C-alpha cells in the first residue's frame, strides 16, 4: 500500500496508509459514505485492524 | 576619477589623448591584407561567426559570405560594398544546412 | 513659501517605472470604459400588412440545421469583451445583448438570437451580463434589454428599449424584420447542407501532371 | 513554474507577493546602498564638516554632527543601511568617538570590493584579504603609537585630545573651555588604577538661556527642585545636609492595617499621637545639628511649617538618582528613617543656593563646595535647545575620549596621518604576498586613503593632489604624523599641530569596518516579503 | 539601474523555466505515442469538440504562451508539413534533449560544448542510420507498402481495420502516380479528395476509381446519370451579361431599349449554345449559373454544376483531359468552343450518401484519379479517420519516393543509443558527455512506448539495449539490429520480419529538427520580457 | 467528471494522484534544497530573510534558513523536518541532509518517470543506507590511547572544521580553543544551559572572552547602589531567593489594632523584620548578595553602609550558573546562612563592556560553568556568532562522547560512493541501477563545495574518483589549492556520527517522500 498525504482543515499533515486515519482526516460529505466510514470506525474500535 | 576631485573636462581631454595614442598603437599592430588572399577573408568570416548560433554551420556560411561579397564588387578599385546588392530571402523549413547562394 | 518654479528635473526620469506601472493599468481602464461611453448615458437619458407570410417564415425557420443548434456566446469579463471585439475584420457584424436573469423579455429575444444565429451564420451574436459589462446602475434598472450592434469598432446599430418597439412575446420574425428594415442584417443567401464536410485543407499545390 | 504537468505548485506560503535577489546582483545592490549611505555621511567629517539637520516623526528638529545620532534618527528601510546604522552605534558604544569614520571607511571598502568583484574574485577572498590588511594596519598603528601622561598634575595632553575631539563640533567657539571642563569632569570621577569611569556619576544637563560660554563644571550636584516653603532663606553656608528617604508624614504600615477608634478617648489619643509624631520627627532632625534636610517623597503642611519654624531649610521630592548623587558628593549616608539619623550620617556642603534664570519663575538648587566630591555635574547654557543638545552630545564625545585615554594611554596623530601611514604599510606588505590577495590588500589601502581625501574635500583643497603630496612627504621623510592641514595652519606635522587621537579609537574603527564589510560581502540572497 | 519597463530572468532560472515549458509540452502528448497510445479530445470555449491523436493537431489547437513551448509547437507543425508522420516523436525527442542538455549545463558544462556534442551526435546518428539501419523496399514488394501503412495507422481510430485501410491507401496512392522529367516517379498526395459522411461503419468506406464532388446539379430538371460523359470545365459564370464598369448605356431613341435588353441575355444564350453544340454532356463551372442557363441545360438533357471548387475543377480537368476555360475566345478574335477540349469519363452519377447527394465522376479516361469517401459513426470520428488517413497517405508517399525503410518499435532508437554511447569515448574530452546524453535521450521513445502499455519499461528497455549491444559487438549476429518492441505481449521482437516499418526520412528529419530546436532553446540564458 | 448531485468529499477539496504527483514532490524538494545549496563549505554565503514585521535574520545554518522559510508544501516540509532533526540530534550537517535527500530524489526521478514501483526504490535506499552506515562505522578512525593532550587536539581540530564555514572562520582557531576549554570544564551532563552566552554590541571579534566563572548584566540598581564597592579579593557570595524590602507580610494579612501604641509597635515590627533579615545576611560573613527577587532601596542602602554588593532581580539561569561556579546553594530563607551554603570566588568585579556594566565572578577553581561574552558590530553579527559557537559546542560535546572521526571535505562520501558502486556491480541488476544512483547522488557534497568555491567540479570529481579507485580513503577537496588533498592529514575532521545521522535522515526522508502517491488537501475552515 502507498502512503497518502492528507491535509485536514487545520493544515495538520497526515501521511499514512491506515484506512481509519485517512477516513477520519477526510471531510466526507455524502451521508451514505458517512455510514460506511462509521462502520469502519466501529471496526477500528472493536478490533483495531 | 571624479570622486578624486578632477573636473570633468580634464578627463575628456585626457581621454582624447589616450584615444589618439591607442589608435596609433592599433595601427602599429596592424597587418596589411589584399582581397586576393581568400584565406584571410575566410578566417575573418569564421571569427565573426564564432560567437553566433550559426557557429556550427560556419564551415558552410563563411565561404558563402565571402563569395557573396566578392561577386557583387570589383576586387580591384573598390572602396565600399553596397549590401543592398546582396538580397537575403528567409524561407521557413529545413535546416541551416540548406542555405544556398543562388547567383540569379 | 517661495521657489515656486521647481523644475522637478531628475525626479520624473528616475521614477518612470512606477508611474508607467500606474499608467498602463489606467490605460486599460479608460480604454475599456470608453469602449462603452458611446452607448452609456445618452441612450438612457433620451392585407399584406397583416403578415400572412410570417407564419410560414416561422415554419421554415424551425428547420435550423442538422448538427444541433448551438447557443449564444457569453462574455465573461470586460477585458474578454474588449479582446473579442478588437479582433476580426470590418465585414463581421456583431450584435451584443445586455441582460439580467428573471427580468421580462430576455428569454424570448435570447431564443430569437439563437435561431437568427442558426440561420444567419455570418453574424456573431453574443450576450453579456450587465454586471460583467460594468455599466452605470441606471442601466441596471431601466436599460437592460438593448439590442446593441457593432461593426468593426464603430456603432452601426443604436437600439435600446427594444421591449417597447417589439413587445415581450416577439418571435424571430419580428426582431429579424425590425433589424433588416434598418439596413443592418446582411442579405440572406441560398445555403444548402452538404454530406458533412469536404474541405480538410488547401495548402499544397502538388496535384497532377502527365509528363512523358 | 506551476509544474510541468500543469498541476498547482505552491511551496512557500504567499510566494507570489515575496521577492528574492540571487547572486552577484544582490551584492551589487548592497554595495551601492552602502556607498550611498557612506557618501551621505562623508560630508560631516573633520573640522570643516557640515551638520545634518534631522526631523523626527513628530516634527522635532535635531541639528547634529554626530554620525551615530544621524544614522540612528535616519528612517531607512534597506537592510544594509540598517547594518550601517548598527555599525555606527556599535562604534559609539565601544568608543564614543569616530562614529562617522567607520561608515566612510566601510563605504570605501565596499566600493573597492565592487570593482574587485567585477574582475572575477570570490567575495570570500576579498574578505580574507581585507582581514589580512586590517591585521597589518592594526600592527602598524601599534608600532607608530605614542604614549601620554594621564596624571592630574599635568593635563595638557588630555586637554589637547579633548580639543581635537571637540574641533568638529559646534562648541568649537568655546573650544578650550569645553575641553577643560570635560577633562576635569572625567578626572574628578574616575578610579585611578586604570579602572572604569562610571558615567552615571556625571550628571550632564542643560537649561535654555544665557550663553554657551556660561557652561561650567560644578564639583557637586545641581537639583531642579527648590526649597519647599517660600519663606526659607535661599542661601545656606557650611550646610550639614541630612539626606532622608522617608516622607515627613505619620508612619504607615505597608501591610493592610485598620486602626479602630471606639471612644472619644481613642480619638483624642490619635490626634495627640499625630501631633507628637510631627513634633518628634522635627526634633529628631534638629538634634543632629543638621542645617539642611533633603527628602525624596515630600511632606505635608505641618512638617513644612515646623521645618521653617526651626530654621531648617528643606527640599522635597528629590529624585532617587539625585539623592544618590547628593549623598556621594556631600559625603553623607542615606538615612531611611528619623530614628536612625545621627550626626555622623550628615553630609557637608560649603554652599547650597537657589538659582534664578531671568524672567522664567523657574528655580534650581545647586550644591557645591564639597570636601572631596566624587560626583560632578555639567550645567550647559545656550541660545536655543538645539545647540544645547548638540553641546550635550559633543561633551559626551569628549568624556568618552578621555575615558578611553584612562583605559589605554596610547595615542596616534589624526588628520589622516594615521590612515596614510597604515595605507603605506599595507601597500608595502602587499608587494611581498602572492598576487592573489595582493589585489584585495591594495583595495584595502585605497579604501584607507579615503579619510584624508574626505578631509581635504571638506576643507576645499584638491583631494588627490594634497593626499599624494602628503603621502610622498611621509615616504621621503619618515614622519608618520604628516596629515591634511584642514585648518590651513601652514604646516602638516600634526604632532606639532597637536591633533591627537586615541589608538583604541582607530583600532576599533578598522576592526569594526572590516567585520561589517566581511558580513556584507558574505550575503548573497534576500527574501523580503 | 537598468530602468527597463519589464521583467528580467537570468542564469539558471530562465534555463529551468525553458526546460519546464518544454517538458510540459512533451507531457501533453506523451500519452499518445505508440499502438497502446490513447487518443485525446479537446473542447473549445464555444463548445466545439475535436477527438484526435495527431500531436501536431493537438499542439495547433492549444493556445500557448511560453516562447519555448511555442518553439516546440512550431517544430511539430514543421515536422507535419515536411514529412507528415512522427509529429509526436520529434516533440518528445526535442524535449528530452533539452532536459538532458540543461542537466549537463547545470554541472558547469558550457552550453557551447553541449551544442557541439549534440551536433556531432546528430550527424553520426544520421550516418549510422543511412549506413546500417535502412532496408531496401525493392525486394519486399507491395507487402512493404502494406506494412508501412499498417504501422502508420496503428494507434489511430482505424488501427484494427488496418488490413483493409492499408489496401485502400496503397491503391489510392498508386492511382495518382505520375512521372515527371528526369524520370523520377512522383506521388502528388493531397490530390486524393477525402470526403466524410456519417452513416455506415468504417468498413463501408469507399475508394472511388475516379473523382468525387461535394456538389449537386443546379436544378432538378437535369438527369442525375450520364453514361458517356463529355465533361466541359469552365472558369466563368453563366449569367445575364452585364456590361463592365467603364461602359454605360444611354438611350436617346426609345426603339432600341428592347433590342438592348434582349441581347443582354442573348449573348449568354449564344455562349451556351456554342458550348452545347459540340456534344458536351456534363458542364462544371467555378462561377454561378442562373435560372435561364439552367433551363437551357435542362432542355438539352445535360448536367450543369455551379460553384465547383477551383482545385476540384483543376483535378477533374487534368484527369478527364478537359481544359479550363476562362473565356470562349480564340486566337482569331471570335467566340468558339472546339470538341478537342472536352473531357471524357465512363460514367457520371449523383449518388445518395446518408440522406445527402454528391456527384461521382467514375473511371476518367486519359488519366486515373482517386477519391475516398469515409463513413463513420459521427462527425468527430470521421474527422479522426481523415487525419489518420492523411498520415497513412503521407507515409506511403515517403516510402514510395525514397525506397529506404527502418524497423519500428524503437529499434532504431536503441541501436542509435548503443552506437553513440560506444562512439562518444572516441571524440573530445567534454563533448563525449554531450554525445552520451544524446544517446540517453534517444531512449525516451521505447521508454514511452513501454510505459503506455503498462509494461515494465526498465526491463524491456534493458533487454532491447542488451540485444542491440550484442548485435553491434558480435560481427556474426548482425541480424539482431531489427529487434524492436512487441507491445501486445511486452517482449522484444524482430520487427523487420514482423512488418513494422516506417520511412527513413521520418527518423532523419525528426532527429535533425529536434536537434536544431534543442540547440536554439539551449542558447538562451537570459530573458527580458518587456511589459505591454 | 460528472456533477454527482450530492458530492462525496467537501467542496473545494484538491487531490493529486499518480506519477505526476511524485514528480512534483521531487521538484519541490529540489526547490527547497536550492535555497541552502550555497551555504555549504568554507566558501559558503550567508542568507538574509526578512519576516513580516521587518526583522532581518542573517544566517548560514541550514536549519535556521529552512525554519525562516514558511514552507507549506507537504512534501517539501519533510526536508525542513529532517534538517531540524539533524540540528537536534547532532547540531551540524543541516545543509548536508537536505542536499543528500534532494539529490537522492533527483537521481531516482528518471526511474520513477518510467513507472518503476516505489517499493523497489525504497528497499534499495534502505539497503544502501545500511551498507553506508556500516562502512562509516568500519572505516572511522579512532585512537585507543585516552591521552589528554591528544583528545584536546582532536576536539580543537573538530571544532575548527565545524567553524570554517561561518563569518568567524578567520578567528576559527581562537573560537575553537575557547569552545574546547568551555566544554572540558562541564562535569558529566554537558548541559547547554550551563554555558552562558552573552552578546555585547560594539567591539572586535577577538575581544570576545571566555569567563572561567560566571558573568551577567547589571540589573536595575536602586538608589544608594553607587556607594557600594565594586571589587573584592576574597568575597563570599550569598545566593538568595528572597525579597528584601518593606512590603505586606502576606497578601491576605490584615492588621487590626485599637491603640496608637500598637500602631507604633506594628510599624517598628515591620522595620525590625526587614532589619533582622538584613542582620542575618550581614552576620553570615558574605560580601556579595544576589537575589532572584527584587531588592529594595532600603536594603541597598543598608548594604552600602556595610560595604557590600547587592543585585536583585538576577535571572534564574544566571543564579544557577553562579551556584555552579562559586559553589553555594540558593536559599529561599535567610534564617540558616551557614558557611556551607555561601558561594566563594577569588575575585568579583564590576566593569564596563561596550557601554554596559557586567558583574564578573572569576577565579573559581572548581567551577563547572562558563560565560561567552561575544562582541560584534551588529545584533545579527552577534546572533550568527552565537549560532556558529553553538554548532561548535554541539560538535565538541559529541566528540567528547566518542572520539570517532572521519576526514571531511567530501572524502568520506567519495569513499562511500566508491564502495557502494563496487557493491552494486555484483548484484542482479534491478537493484544495481538504484544503488548506483544512490552512490552517484552521494557525490553532491564535493561537487557543491567546488561550485561554491568557483572550481570546475567535473575535473575535481574525476580526480577524486580516480584517487579513491586506486586507494586512498581520506582524499577530499583542497579549497585553497584549487585541487584535491588528503583531508585527514589536513586535519579536516568531523565526528562519524554527523555523517551517520545525515545519511540516515536523508534516506528516511527520501523513502517517506517516495512512498507517498496521493495528496489530498481539505478546504481550510474559518477563512476569516
Ligand atoms: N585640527 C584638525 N586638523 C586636522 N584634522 C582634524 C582636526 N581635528 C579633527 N581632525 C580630523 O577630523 C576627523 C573627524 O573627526 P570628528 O568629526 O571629530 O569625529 P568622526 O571621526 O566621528 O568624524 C578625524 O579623523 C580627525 O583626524
Ligand atoms: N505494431 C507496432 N508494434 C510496435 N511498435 C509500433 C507498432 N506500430 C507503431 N509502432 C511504433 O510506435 C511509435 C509511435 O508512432 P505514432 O505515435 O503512431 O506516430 P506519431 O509519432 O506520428 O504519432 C512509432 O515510432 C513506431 O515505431
Ligand atoms: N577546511 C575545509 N576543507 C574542505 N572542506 C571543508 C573544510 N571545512 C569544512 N568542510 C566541509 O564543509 C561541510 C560542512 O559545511 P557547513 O555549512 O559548515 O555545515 P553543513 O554540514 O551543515 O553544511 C562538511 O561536509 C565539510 O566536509
Ligand atoms: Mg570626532
Ligand atoms: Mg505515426
Ligand atoms: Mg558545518
Amino acid at each position: 500500500g502507498m502512503n497518502k498525504m492528507v491535509i485536514n482543515h487545520l493544515e495538520k499533515l497526515f501521511v499514512t496508509n491506515d484506512a481509519a486515519t485517512i477516513l477520519r482526516e477526510l471531510e466526507v460529505q455524502h451521508p451514505a459514505a458517512k455510514m460506511i466510514v462509521m462502520a469502519s470506525h466501529m471496526q477500528e474500535q472493536e478490533v483495531g485492524d | 576619477l571624479l570622486q578624486k576631485g578632477i573636473h570633468p573636462t580634464i578627463i575628456s581631454e585626457s581621454f582624447q589623448k589616450a584615444l589618439e595614442k591607442g589608435i596609433e598603437i592599433l595601427t602599429d599592430m596592424s597587418r596589411p591584407v589584399e582581397l586576393s588572399d581568400r584565406e584571410t577573408l575566410l578566417n575573418s568570416a569564421t571569427t565573426s561567426l564564432n560567437s553566433k548560433v550559426v557557429s556550427q554551420y560556419s564551415s558552410l556560411l563563411s565561404p558563402m559570405s565571402v563569395n557573396a561579397v566578392m561577386k557583387v564588387i570589383d576586387p580591384a578599385t573598390a572602396t565600399s560594398v553596397d549590401l543592398r546588392d546582396i538580397k537575403i530571402v528567409k524561407k521557413l523549413g529545413g535546416t541551416i544546412d540548406d542555405c544556398e547562394l543562388v547567383e540569379g | 513659501l517661495a521657489g515656486e518654479g521647481i523644475s522637478v528635473n531628475t525626479g520624473p526620469k528616475g521614477v518612470i517605472n512606477d508611474w508607467r506601472r500606474f499608467k498602463q493599468l489606467e490605460t486599460e481602464q479608460r480604454e475599456e470604459q470608453c469602449r462603452e461611453m458611446e452607448r452609456l448615458i445618452k441612450k438612457l437619458s433620451m392585407f399584406l400588412q397583416q403578415y400572412r407570410k410570417q407564419r410560414m417564415e416561422e415554419m421554415r425557420q424551425q428547420l435550423h440545421k442538422g448538427p444541433q443548434f448551438k447557443q449564444v456566446f457569453e462574455i465573461s469579463s470586460g477585458e474578454g469583451f474588449l479582446d473579442m471585439i478588437d479582433k476580426e475584420q470590418k465585414s463581421i457584424v456583431i450584435m451584443v445583448h445586455i441582460y439580467e436573469d428573471g427580468i421580462p423579455g430576455t428569454e424570448a429575444m435570447n431564443g430569437c438570437m439563437i435561431c437568427l444565429a442558426a440561420e444567419y451564420p455570418a453574424v456573431k451574436f453574443c450576450k453579456v451580463k450587465s454586471s460583467v459589462i460594468g455599466a452605470s446602475s441606471q442601466f441596471t434598472r431601466n436599460a437592460l434589454p438593448a439590442l446593441l450592434i457593432y461593426k468593426g469598432g464603430e456603432l452601426i446599430g443604436n437600439f435600446v428599449r427594444v421591449t417597447d418597439q417589439l413587445g415581450d412575446d416577439f418571435f424571430a420574425v419580428d426582431l429579424e424584420a425590425f433589424l433588416q428594415e434598418f439596413g443592418l442584417l446582411p442579405e440572406k443567401e441560398v445555403l444548402v447542407l452538404t454530406s458533412v464536410r469536404n474541405s480538410a485543407t488547401c495548402h499544397s499545390e502538388d496535384s497532377d501532371l502527365e509528363i512523358d | 513554474a506551476f509544474d510541468e504537468y500543469g498541476r498547482p505548485f505552491l511551496i512557500i506560503k504567499d510566494q507570489d507577493r515575496k521577492s528574492r535577489l540571487m547572486g552577484l546582483e544582490a551584492l551589487k545592490s548592497h554595495i551601492m546602498a552602502a556607498k550611498a549611505v557612506a557618501n551621505t555621511m562623508r560630508t560631516s567629517l573633520g573640522p570643516n564638516g557640515l551638520d545634518k539637520m534631522m526631523v523626527d516623526k513628530d516634527g522635532d528638529v535635531t541639528v547634529t554632527n554626530d554620525g551615530a545620532t544621524i544614522l540612528s534618527m535616519m528612517d531607512v528601510d534597506h537592510q544594509i543601511a540598517k547594518l550601517m546604522v548598527e555599525l555606527s552605534k556599535s562604534q559609539d558604544d565601544e568608543i564614543g568617538d569616530g562614529t562617522t569614520g567607520v561608515v566612510v571607511l566601510a563605504g570605501a571598502l565596499l566600493e573597492e570590493a565592487e570593482q574587485l568583484l567585477d574582475r572575477g574574485i570570490h567575495p570570500i577572498r576579498i574578505a580574507d584579504g581585507y582581514e589580512q590588511a586590517a591585521r597589518v594596519a592594526i600592527e602598524h598603528l601599534d608600532k607608530i603609537s605614542d604614549s601620554v601622561l594621564v596624571d592630574i598634575k599635568d593635563t595638557e595632553p588630555l586637554i589637547q585630545t579633548a580639543k581635537t575631539t571637540l574641533g568638529s563640533k559646534v562648541v568649537n567657539s568655546c573650544h578650550r573651555q569645553m575641553a577643560e571642563i570635560a577633562v576635569n569632569a572625567v578626572l574628578t570621577v574616575a578610579d585611578m588604577e586604570r579602572r572604569d569611569v562610571d558615567f552615571e556619576l556625571i550628571k550632564v544637563e542643560g537649561k535654555v538661556g544665557g550663553r554657551l560660554e556660561d557652561t561650567k563644571l560644578i564639583k557637586g550636584v545641581i537639583v531642579d527642585k527648590d526649597f519647599s516653603h517660600p519663606q526659607m532663606p535661599k542661601k545656606v553656608e557650611d550646610a550639614k545636609i541630612a539626606i532622608l528617604t522617608c516622607p515627613f508624614e505619620p508612619p504607615k504600615p505597608k501591610t493592610k492595617h485598620k486602626l479602630d477608634v471606639t471612644s472619644v478617648e481613642d480619638y483624642k489619643a490619635l490626634q495627640k499621637y499625630e501631633k507628637e509624631k510631627f513634633e518628634e520627627m522635627i526634633q529628631q532632625i534638629k538634634e543632629t545639628g543638621a542645617n539642611l534636610a533633603i527628602c525624596q517623597w515630600g511632606f505635608d503642611d505641618e512638617a513644612n511649617h515646623l521645618l521653617l519654624q526651626n530654621n531648617l531649610p528643606a527640599v522635597r521630592w528629590v529624585g532617587g538618582p539625585e539623592i544618590e548623587l547628593i549623598a556621594i558628593a556631600t559625603g553623607g549616608r542615606i538615612v531611611p528613617r528619623f530614628s536612625e539619623l545621627t550626626a555622623e550620617k550628615l553630609g557637608f556642603a560649603g554652599l547650597v543656593q537657589e538659582i534664578s534664570f531671568g524672567t522664567t519663575k523657574d528655580k534650581m538648587l545647586v550644591i557645591e563646595q564639597c570636601k572631596n566630591s566624587r560626583a560632578v555635574t555639567i550645567f550647559i547654557r545656550g541660545g536655543n535647545k538645539m545647540i544645547i543638545e548638540e553641546a550635550k552630545r559633543s561633551l559626551h564625545d569628549a568624556l568618552c575620549v578621555i575615558r578611553n585615554l584612562i583605559r589605554d594611554n596610547r595615542v596616534v596623530y589624526g588628520g589622516g596621518a594615521a590612515e596614510i601611514s597604515c595605507a603605506l604599510a599595507v601597500s608595502q606588505e602587499a608587494d611581498k604576498c602572492p598576487t592573489l590577495e595582493q589585489y584585495a590588500m591594495r583595495a584595502f589601502a585605497d579604501a584607507l586613503e579615503v579619510i584624508p581625501m574626505a578631509l581635504s574635500e571638506n576643507s576645499g583643497m584638491n583631494p588627490i593632489q594634497t593626499m599624494t603630496e602628503v603621502r610622498a612627504r611621509q615616504v621621503k621623510e619618515m614622519n608618520p604624523a604628516l596629515g591634511i592641514d584642514c585648518l590651513h595652519k601652514g604646516t602638516n606635522d600634526m604632532k606639532q599641530q597637536h591633533v591627537i587621537e586615541t589608538l583604541i579609537g582607530k583600532k576599533q574603527q578598522i576592526s569594526l569596518a572590516t567585520q561589517m564589510v566581511r558580513m556584507i560581502l558574505k550575503i548573497d540572497d534576500i527574501r523580503k516579503p | 539601474p537598468l530602468s527597463v519597463f519589464g521583467d528580467r530572468s537570468t542564469g539558471e532560472t530562465i534555463r529551468s523555466q525553458n526546460v519546464m515549458a518544454a517538458a510540459s509540452i512533451a507531457n501533453i502528448v506523451k500519452s499518445s505515442l505508440g499502438p497502446v497510445g490513447l487518443d485525446k479530445m479537446l473542447v473549445d470555449d464555444i463548445g466545439d469538440v475535436t477527438i484526435t491523436n495527431d500531436g501536431a493537431t493537438i499542439l495547433k489547437l492549444l493556445e500557448v504562451e511560453h516562447p519555448a513551448a511555442k518553439v516546440l509547437c512550431e517544430l511539430a507543425d514543421l515536422q507535419d508539413k515536411e514529412v507528415g508522420d512522427g509529429t509526436t516523436s520529434v516533440v518528445i525527442i526535442a524535449a528530452e534533449l533539452l532536459k538532458n542538455a540543461d542537466e549537463l549545463v547545470k554541472q558547469k558544462i558550457h552550453p557551447t560544448s553541449v551544442i557541439s556534442g549534440y551536433r556531432l551526435a546528430c550527424k553520426e546518428a544520421v550516418r549510422y542510420i543511412n549506413e546500417n539501419l535502412i532496408v531496401n523496399t525493392d525486394e519486399l514488394g507491395r507487402d512493404c507498402l502494406i506494412n508501412a501503412a499498417k504501422t502508420s495507422m496503428s494507434s489511430k481510430i482505424i488501427g484494427i481495420n488496418g488490413d483493409f485501410f492499408a489496401n485502400m491507401v496503397v491503391d489510392a496512392v498508386l492511382a495518382i502516380k505520375y512521372t515527371d522529367i528526369r524520370g523520377q516517379p512522383r506521388y502528388p498526395v493531397n490530390s486524393v479528395n477525402i470526403l466524410k459522411a456519417h452513416g455506415r461503419s468504417q468498413m463501408e468506406s469507399m475508394l472511388i476509381s475516379g473523382y468525387a464532388l461535394n456538389c449537386v446539379v443546379g436544378s432538378q430538371g437535369m438527369p442525375k446519370r450520364i453514361v458517356n460523359a463529355k465533361i466541359a470545365c469552365l472558369d466563368f459564370s453563366l449569367q445575364k451579361t452585364k456590361m463592365k464598369l467603364g461602359v454605360q448605356v444611354v438611350i436617346t431613341d426609345p426603339e432600341k431599349l428592347d433590342q438592348i435588353r434582349q441581347r443582354e441575355s442573348d449573348i449568354t444564350k449564344e455562349r451556351i449554345q456554342k458550348i452545347l453544340a459540340t456534344g458536351a454532356n456534363v458542364i462544371l463551372t467555378t462561377g454561378g449559373i442562373d435560372d435561364m442557363c439552367l433551363k437551357y441545360f435542362v432542355e438539352a438533357g445535360a448536367m450543369a454544376v455551379r460553384r465547383v471548387l477551383k482545385r476540384d475543377l483543376k483535378r477533374i480537368a487534368k484527369a478527364s483531359g478537359a481544359t479550363i476555360l476562362s473565356t470562349l475566345a480564340n486566337l482569331e478574335g471570335e467566340e468558339t468552343f472546339e470538341a478537342a477540349m472536352l473531357g471524357q469519363a465512363e460514367e457520371v452519377v449523383q449518388e445518395r450518401i446518408c440522406d445527402d447527394e454528391l456527384i461521382l465522376i467514375k473511371n476518367t479516361k486519359a488519366r486515373t484519379s482517386a477519391s475516398i469517401i469515409l463513413r463513420g459513426a459521427n462527425d468527430f470520428m470521421c474527422d479522426e479517420m481523415e487525419r489518420s488517413l492523411h498520415d497513412a497517405l503521407c507515409v506511403v508517399k515517403r516510402v514510395l519516393e525514397s525506397k529506404s525503410v527502418v524497423p519500428g518499435g524503437g529499434a532504431v532508437e536503441a541501436a542509435l543509443s548503443i552506437y553513440l554511447e560506444n562512439y562518444a569515448t572516441s571524440m573530445g574530452s567534454r563533448e563525449q558527455l554531450a554525445i552520451a546524453e544524446f544517446a540517453r535521450s534517444l531512449l525516451v521513445i521505447p521508454n514511452t512506448l513501454a510505459v503506455n502499455a503498462a509494461q515494465d519499461s526498465t526491463d524491456l528497455v534493458a533487454k532491447l539495449r542488451a540485444f542491440h549491444n550484442e548485435a553491434q559487438v558480435n560481427p556474426e549476429r548482425k541480424n539482431l539490429k531489427w529487434i524492436g518492441l512487441d507491445l501486445s505481449n511486452g517482449k522484444p521482437r524482430d520487427n523487420k520480419q514482423a512488418g513494422v516499418f516506417e520511412p527513413t526520412i521520418v527518423k532523419v528529419k525528426s532527429l535533425k529538427f529536434a536537434t536544431e530546436a534543442a540547440i536554439t532553446i539551449l542558447r538562451i540564458d537570459d530573458l527580458i520580457k518587456l511589459h505591454p | 467528471m460528472m456533477p454527482t448531485p450530492v458530492i462525496l468529499l467537501k467542496e473545494g477539496t484538491d487531490s493529486s494522484q499518480g506519477i505526476p504527483q511524485l514528480v512534483s514532490n521531487i521538484s519541490a524538494c529540489q526547490v527547497i534544497a536550492e535555497a541552502v545549496r550555497t551555504t555549504l563549505g568554507p566558501r559558503g554565503m550567508d542568507k538574509l530573510i526578512v519576516d513580516g514585521r521587518g526583522k532581518a535574520t542573517i544566517s548560514n545554518d541550514g536549519a535556521t534558513i529552512l525554519k525562516l522559510l514558511d514552507v507549506v508544501h507537504p512534501a517539501a516540509k519533510t526536508l525542513v523536518d529532517i534538517a531540524k532533526s539533524q540540528d537536534a540530534e547532532v547540531g551540524d550537517g543541516t545543509t548536508s541532509v537536505t542536499l543528500l535527500a534532494a539529490e537522492f530524489l533527483k537521481q531516482v526521478k528518471p526511474y520513477v518517470e518510467e513507472g518503476l514501483h516505489p517499493q523497489i526504490i525504497i528497499r534499495a535506499f534502505r539497503t544502501a543506507t545500511q551498507l553506508a552506515v556500516n562502512k562509516i562505522k568500519e572505516i572511522a578512525v579512532t585512537v585507543k590511547k585516552a591521552d589528554k593532550v591528544e583528545q584536546r587536539k582532536l576536539l580543537e581540530k573538530c571544532a575548527m572544521t565545524a567553524l570554517s564555514s561561518k563569518l568567524i572562520s578567520q578567528q576559527k582557531a581562537f573560537f575553537a580553543k575557547m569552545v574546547v576549554d568551555a566544554v572540558m570544564m562541564l562535569d558529566d551532563l554537558l548541559q547547554l544551559k550551563m554555558i552562558g552566552i552573552k552578546k555585547v554590541q560594539g567591539g572586535a571579534l577577538e575581544d570576545s572572552q571566555l569567563v572561567a566563572g560566571v558573568a551577567f548584566k547589571k540589573t536595575f540598581s536602586y538608589a544608594g547602589f553607587e556607594m557600594q564597592p565594586k571589587k573584592y579579593h576574597n568575597p563570599k557570595i550569598a545566593l538568595l531567593n528572597v525579597e528584601l524590602e518593606l512590603k505586606a507580610e502576606k497578601d491576605n494579612a490584615e492588621i487590626r489594632v485599637h491603640t496608637v501604641e500598637d500602631y507604633q509597635a506594628i510599624v517598628d515590627a515591620e522595620w525590625n523584620i526587614l532589619y533582622d533579615k538584613l542582620e542575618k545576611i550581614h552576620h553570615s560573613g558574605a560580601k556579595v548578595v544576589l537575589s532572584k527577587l527584587p531588592i529594595g532601596d532600603v536594603a541597598t542602602q543598608y548594604f552600602a553602609d556595610r560595604d557590600m554588593f547587592c543585585a536583585g532581580r538576577v535571572p534564574e539561569e544566571d543564579l544557577k550558573r553562579t551556584m555552579m561556579a562559586c559553589g553555594g546553594s540558593i536559599q529561599t530563607s535567610v534564617n540558616a546562612l551557614s558557611a556551607d551554603v555561601l558561594g566563594r570566588c577569588q575575585v568579583f568585579e564590576e566593569t564596563q563592556i561596550g557601554g554596559e556594566r557586567y558583574n564578573f565572578f572569576t577565579g573559581c577553581p572548581k567551577a563547572k560553568t562558563c560565560t561567552f561574552i561575544l562582541r560584534g558590530g551588529a545584533e545579527q553579527f552577534m546572533e550568527e556568532t552565537e549560532r556558529s559557537l553553538h554548532d561548535a559546542i554541539m560538535i565538541v560535546r559529541r566528540a567528547i562522547k566518542n572520539d570517532s572521526v572521519v576526514a571531511g571535505g567530501g572524502a568520506i562520501e567519495m569513499e562511500l560512493s566508491k564502495y557502494l558502486r563496487d557493491y552494486s556491480r555484483t548484484i542482479p541488476g534491478k537493484q544495481q541501477l538504484l544503488i548506483g544512483a544512490y552512490a552517484k547522488a552521494l557525490e553532491i557534497i564535493p561537487r557543491q563545495l567546488c561550485d561554491n568555491a568557483g572550481f570546475d567540479a567535473t575535473n575535481i570529481l574525476n580526480k577524486l574518483r580516480a584517487r579513491h579507485a586506486q586507494g586512498g580513503t581520506w582524499y577530499g577537496v583542497d579549497i585553497n589549492n584549487e585541487d584535491i588533498a588528503d583531508n585527514f592529514e589536513a586535519f579536516v575532521w568531523e565526528p562519524a556520527m554527523v555523517r551517520i545521522n545525515a545519511l540516515t535522515a536523508a534516506s528516511e526522508a527520501a523513502c517517506l517522500i517516495v512512498s507517498v502517491d496521493e495528496t489530498i488537501k481539505n478546504p481550510r475552515s474559518t477563512v476569516d
